[PDB]
RNA sequence: AGGAGUGGAGCCUGCGGCUUAAUUUGACUCAACACGGGAAACCUCACCCGGCCCGGACACGGACAGGAUUGACAGAUUGAUAGCUCUUUCUCGAUUCCGUGGGUGGUGGUGCAUGGCCGUUCUUAGUUGGUGGAGCGAUUUGUCUGGUUAAUUCCGAUAACGAACGAGACUCUGGCAUGCUAACUAGUUACGCGACCGGUCGGCGUAACUUCUUAGAGGGACAAGUGGCGUUCAGCCACCCGAGAUUGAGCAAUAACAGGUCUGUGAUGCCCUUAGAUGUCCGGGGCUGCACGCGCGCUACACUGACUGGCUCAGCGUGUGCCUACCUACGCCGGCAGGCGCGGGUAACCCGUUGAACCCCAUUCGUGAUGGGGGGGGAUGCAAUUAUUCCCAUGACGAGGAAUUCCCAGUAAGUGCGGGUCAUAAGCUUGCGUUGAUUAAGUCCCUGCCCUUUGUACACACCGCCCGU
């Protein structure tokens, strides 16, 4: 029925619903460049100066975010935006500059199209964490 | 064995009117679970139970904090003789085969 | 009125544990083989089965009524809410307790434990079981408590199927100085599944099929149906 | 009592001779 | 190579002699110390009192049936509260009394006992028949010089061939709805209003025919692709790809340790076990008493940060129980509870979009032991006590006694959320998040286990054997 390929970083999932629009982007009822820690501001800035504003002027994108951690929400918002742009701009108009933009994406960061597979590791008994065991008494 | 005999005959009468009966062993209880609102000392009834099982009339069994009786032809006959029950009573557990 | 699931599952576990311990405490003399419990709407029941069918059913119904009254009066069961159903034996995929009881009550009347081990081993591998182990712990010859374990056949211990190839029973036999405690384990037969052994073929062994012979074509031979 | 495994778990003990004699008596009884 | 790197400083129930009767053991150096899944006056003491019942049935002795635990009131009185010793008095209605042997109260006698399951050698890769070959035989080969592999994992050589358990495959688990099984109760763009006039409210409306986090099927990856190395076989490395080119655990040999558990259990090695007391009935002093004295338990230990809050993020821990009774919306007095109806629910309904943790600091502390951990009371239970469990005070340590401690990618640590006692968490522990890393693609050195060859007068097997005065 629908792809809606979303974006996941660690446990934090952000999905960007993209449709015909003016090119402006919203993240969780909010525009982009007002993040509270404002240390990963450029991390969210990345896609816009990576691909160019001339491609971000005809699509309305809404981003929903959920998942713990300050940074974990990031690295998925931008991934979701990028992959939603790929999906929408591929299914309708053209494939050559599609190859162009996906290649630019790949050479900058492969994570923008494909998600991070690796996640947390379960803890086993006999220690504080997963691999670490307790101190042996001697 | 130091329970006044009225409770003894009452317990025997309810035993034969019902058949077997259950036993919970504990001294910290205020009132018996099934025999509530009577204030019956548990220690005396416990001594009565271990005496009748030591007297050799119901097969003594210690089963993990919760005790039951062992009914048989000999046990029923001895209870009939000991409580002098009329020669017309039959337990309700043997109804309709 | 509504109740959760985990708590009543644990309560049913309590009831199962008590009933089974009481069963293994008493009924070990009369040759019972397989005992279970079942549920009907607002109704609980206990079922038993053995080679000695009517013997386990009892004489004068004394066992039935006595134990049913015991469970009824102990487990808060309203009167009449327990009954006994009936069944029958499918095959010999669960044949340990018959020979175990035979050896036990031969030894109780006077019999060497290892002669019984020989007999139980030979009957079990005549029945078709894959392998059997009998560990008698205690003193058999001398005051050193050696855990005399007798094995025969194959015993796997590693893998997902290994969850469902073990049967176990426990008993004891009496010497005056000490007790010989006999645990009996049996490996379950995959081949006589009886719908209990996995229908699926053994994982590692790629169950191959014999090819079919046919004439290699040389001249076209056509048939009309 | 079975001579066959009596010999199999007594041949090192005090009763080696008796169980050996019994086992040979079972094997050839004449 | 490297992070805590412990113990260094006050910092668990257990803990060594432990003065008194006692602050003892039932485990004793990878097999004693989060040990019997203990928030210690108890069931959160076994060593302690005395009132609390004196378990005796089974041949029979005593007046050859009334020898009273069960009955409290200013003098008796090892608590006046026991009819337990004052000349004194008593609450059932046949059953207290003493005895070869039985009964047991099993926290106190042993474990150099198994009711059976555990732990372990050991998760290192080992173990074993059959038939055949060698040997008089015990035995040996198969099970190996070699390469390879996490692996006795394969290939290869090959008097061995063919098999079995173990390894592996197998199960679950993050990657897997890029398509299919389809509930507003958790979420799902469309639907004039609210907002300034065309763009944010999770409070509302196509009953949208489920992409999300809710999951049954199905799929995907295999050293098949390429290049290279290899005795060019098993295989190994890199690269292109792909969500993933090794994710974690689960199951885990044959045989044994003279291991733990009878303290999970009335079967079981037992002199006081003739019901003379460890609890029945009391809980006082303490394992909270002090000296190297064995115990991860030690948050924090300061300008990386302590203050105050402007602040912005899934635990996927779970939280209303047949003889169950312990999980504040709507308004307020308050430093907590305390509540007056009142914690929305037997649960994805009610806690909820469970705003808990490094953060743009929202006054201060620009180099120092300092702002940096830091004795009375108002009130869960029968009793705050050496503050077990809230209010004001009289603020060692320098990266730290010589220190048989873990760890190689979501991992060490920090921090946070909870579950074990639940009368309200746990200083530990068990699960889960968040922040999140520097060296490695190696080797036997110093540590352990294993294999081959070799020697042996050892076989109880070097903690052996043995010679001499």
């Amino acid at each position: 029925q629908s792809v809606q390929v979303f974006g996941r970083k660690k446990t934090a999932t952000a999905v960007a619903h993209c449709k015909r629009g003016n090119g402006l982007i919203k993240v969780n009822g909010r525009p982009l460049e007002m993040i509270e820690p404002r240390t990963l501001q450029y991390k969210l800035l990345e896609p816009v100066l990576l691909l160019g504003k001339e491609r971000f002027a005809g699509v309305d994108i809404r981003v929903r975010v959920k998942g713990g951690g300050h940074v974990a929400q990031i690295y998925a918002i931008r991934q979701s935006i990028s992959k939603a742009l790929v999906a929408y701009y591929q299914k309708y108009v053209d494939e050559a500059s599609k190859k162009e933009i996906k290649d630019i994406l790949i050479q900058y960061d492969r994570t923008l199209l494909v998600a991070d597979p690796r996640r947390c590791e379960s803890k086993k008994f006999g220690g504080p964490g997963a691999r670490a065991r307790y101190q042996k008494s001697y | 064995m130091l329970m006044p005999k009225k409770n003894r005959i009452a317990i025997y009468e309810l035993l034969f009117k019902e058949g077997v009966m259950v036993a919970k062993k504990d001294v910290h209880m205020p009132k018996h679970p099934e025999l509530a609102d009577k204030n019956v000392p548990n220690l005396h009834v416990m001594k009565a139970m271990q005496s009748l099982k030591s007297r050799g009339y119901v097969k003594e069994q210690f089963a993990w904090r919760h005790f039951y009786w062992y009914l048989t032809n000999e046990g029923i006959q001895y209870l009939r003789d000991y409580l002098h029950l009329p020669p017309e009573i039959v337990p309700a557990t043997l109804r309709r085969s | 009125v509504q109740i959760s699931k985990k708590r009543k599952f644990v309560a049913d576990g309590i009831f199962k544990a008590e009933l089974n311990e009481f069963l293994t405490r008493e009924l070990a003399e009369d040759g019972y083989s397989g005992v279970e419990v079942r549920v009907t709407p607002t109704r609980t029941e206990i079922i038993i089965l053995a080679t000695r069918t009517q013997n386990v059913l009892g004489e004068k119904g004394r066992r039935i009524r006595e134990l049913t009254a015991v469970v009824q009066k102990r487990f808060g069961f309203p009167e009449g809410s327990v009954e006994l159903y009936a069944e029958k034996v499918a095959t010999r995929g669960l044949c340990a307790i018959a020979q175990a009881e035979s050896l036990r009550y031969k030894l109780l009347g006077g019999l060497a434990v290892r002669r019984a081990c020989y007999g139980v081993l030979r009957f079990i591998m005549e029945s078709g079981a894959k392998g059997c182990e009998v560990v008698v712990s205690g003193k058999l010859r001398g005051q050193r408590a050696k855990s005399m374990k007798f094995v025969d056949g194959l015993m796997i211990h590693s893998g997902d199927p290994v969850n469902y190839y073990v049967d176990t029973a426990v008993r004891h036999v009496l010497l005056r100085q000490g007790v010989l405690g006999i645990k009996v384990k049996i490996m379950l037969p995959w081949d006589p599944t009886g719908k209990i052994g996995p229908k699926k073929p053994l994982p590692d062994h790629v169950s191959i099929v014999e090819p079919k012979d046919e004439i290699l074509p040389t001249t076209p031979i056509s048939e009309q149906k | 009592t079975d001579p066959f495994e009596d010999f199999e778990f007594n041949c090192n003990t005090k009763y080696s001779g008796g169980v050996t004699r019994n086992l040979m008596r079972e094997l050839n009884g004449g």
